[PDB]
């Protein structure tokens, strides 16, 4: 399947950050974990292999370790260039089969923390007349630039036909994201409430629309 | 430094076969294998498979049914094939060089009844080589360095990564977007829905409003079509001004305006 990593991790300049990577005995338990750094617009960069070995050109700040079925990447002193996505990986009970982690977005703090402003838009009358219904959840003014979105229909999580953009920097240097839930005009009228739940730094902001009252 | 370049079509119709080629150069490519790793937008990296110098191929078990990887030694090219592609196969495909080595090392497996008297740790890749297989037979009443199991240690990591090649799977032709207003039930925006093949240019009030406007990146939806939104933040609590977004699609040669109001 996939190795579990925290979605986001943040720290100040010169501080120490750790990123966990938990799996099972057939992957991380094998004891040969690697770490990779992904910067947008650039090719992926290998940082660590074999739990603790550093690839060529990798600074001494990056280090790796493992305990049982859980591996950890550590950055002792953080710098501006360290901001990126970080993935762990390991072989899956064979040398030719490997699995990756879910990935962690690392932010070097450069401005105060800001919670997300969330607005859930109902489908327009014009779209409903075409027998369609798209819910648009627009998220803005949050920092660090990383959120997770959960769509709910009458208190039940739904994941079908859901698309979410990754955080994009605004003009004021804060970040924004968008999420879409595509429905038919019948699915829209068949539920009593829809909700968009945005989780940011362990805090959740929720907006809810009701197809009956919203008109 | 080993150079990797991905070649192939950017757009592939569903139910067809996705074919890609990687051009590998450099002396160090002989030692390590060449593999393929893909990542869908906003998703984790996914391992596809690899092929070594001798021509042996290994694949992701969950995808081996749809995967074929071959290599051309003379052109120093490695090819990938994904059969019967769906919209889920839209991803960025990386050509890579991969280190693969199976070794036998001393370890102390968990379910083993003599693991509590064994010094080499539970991890298979302990770093201490052994020969043979299984229980060493030297475990007694007390702990000893002769008490161990000779297990398989699977070493794997990607050495070098290519830049990647974004591939989109959709049967749609060039389609003009449909613009819908974004107004709260009780910030406003415009939804640019179901268009192909990017991009679309969004302005507000024919360019008279640009500050306080944030247009998002597009998403690729399960329909095979793109959708984005443009957002307007009104300052100063000034009320009673009409807002109109202008959407232009080059492929369809279309220009549409939609007024937004409560």
């Amino acid at each position: 399947a996939v190795l579990n990593q925290p979605s986001s991790v943040s720290g100040s300049l010169g501080q120490r950050v750790s990123i966990t990577c938990s799996g099972s005995s057939s992957n991380v338990g094998n004891g040969y974990v690697s770490w990779y750094q992904l910067i947008p617009g650039s090719a992926p960069r290998t940082l660590i292999y074999g739990d603790t070995s550093r690839a060529s050109g990798v600074p001494d700040r990056f280090s790796g370790s493992r305990s049982g079925n859980t591996a950890t990447l550590t950055i002792s002193s953080l710098q501006a260039e360290d901001e990126a996505d970080y993935f762990c990986a390991s072989a899956e009970d064979s040398s030719s089969n490997a699995v990756f982690g879910s990935g962690t977005t690392l932010t070097v703090l450069g401005q105060p923390k800001s919670p997300p402003s969330v607005t859930l838009f109902p489908p327009s009358t014009e779209e409903l007349n075409g027998n369609k219904a798209t819910l648009v959840c627009l998220i803005s003014d949050f920092y660090p630039g990383s959120v997770t979105v959960v769509w709910k229909a009458d208190g039940s999580t739904i994941t079908r036909n859901v698309e979410t953009t990754r955080a994009s920097k605004q003009s004021n240097s804060k970040y924004a994201a968008s999420s879409y839930l595509s429905l038919t005009s019948s699915d829209w009228k068949s539920k009593g409430s829809y909700s968009c739940e945005v989780t940011h730094e362990g805090s959740t902001v929720t907006k809810t629309v009701k197809p009956s009252e919203c008109s | 430094q080993v150079q990797l370049r991905e070649s192939g079509p950017s757009l592939v119709k569903p139910s067809q076969t996705l074919s890609l080629t990687c051009t590998a150069s450099g002396f160090s490519l002989s030692d390590k294998a060449v593999g393929w790793v893909r990542q869908a937008p906003g998703k984790a990296l996914e391992w596809l498979g690899s092929i070594d110098t001798g021509g042996n191929a290994g694949y992701n078990p969950g995808l081996k049914s749809r995967l074929s990887i071959t290599q051309d030694n003379s052109k120093s090219q490695v090819s990938l094939s994904v059969s019967t592609v769906t919209t889920e196969d839209s991803a960025t495909y990386y050509c890579t060089t991969v280190h693969q080595k199976t070794t036998k090392q001393k370890s102390c497996p968990e379910g083993w009844s003599f693991a509590d008297r064994c010094y080499y740790g539970s991890g298979s890749c302990s770093g201490y080589d052994c020969y043979g297989d299984g229980d060493s037979g030297g475990c007694g009443a007390y702990s000893s360095y002769h008490c161990y199991t000779c297990t398989y240690c699977y070493e794997w990591y990607v050495d070098a990564w290519g830049q990647g090649l974004l591939v989109t799977v959709s049967s749609a032709s060039t389609t003009a977007p449909k613009v819908y207003p974004l107004s709260s039930c009780c910030t406003l925006g415009c939804l640019v829905s179901s268009y192909m093949p990017e991009p679309v240019t969004v302005t507000w009030n024919s360019g008279a409003l640009k500050s306080g406007v944030h247009t998002f990146p597009a998403v690729l939806q399960s329909s095979g079509l793109y959708s984005l939104s443009s957002m307007v933040t009104v300052p100063g609590s000034t009320s009673g001004q009409t807002f109109t977004c202008n959407v232009a699609h080059p492929a369809s040669s279309t220009k549409v305006d939609k007024a937004v109001e409560p």
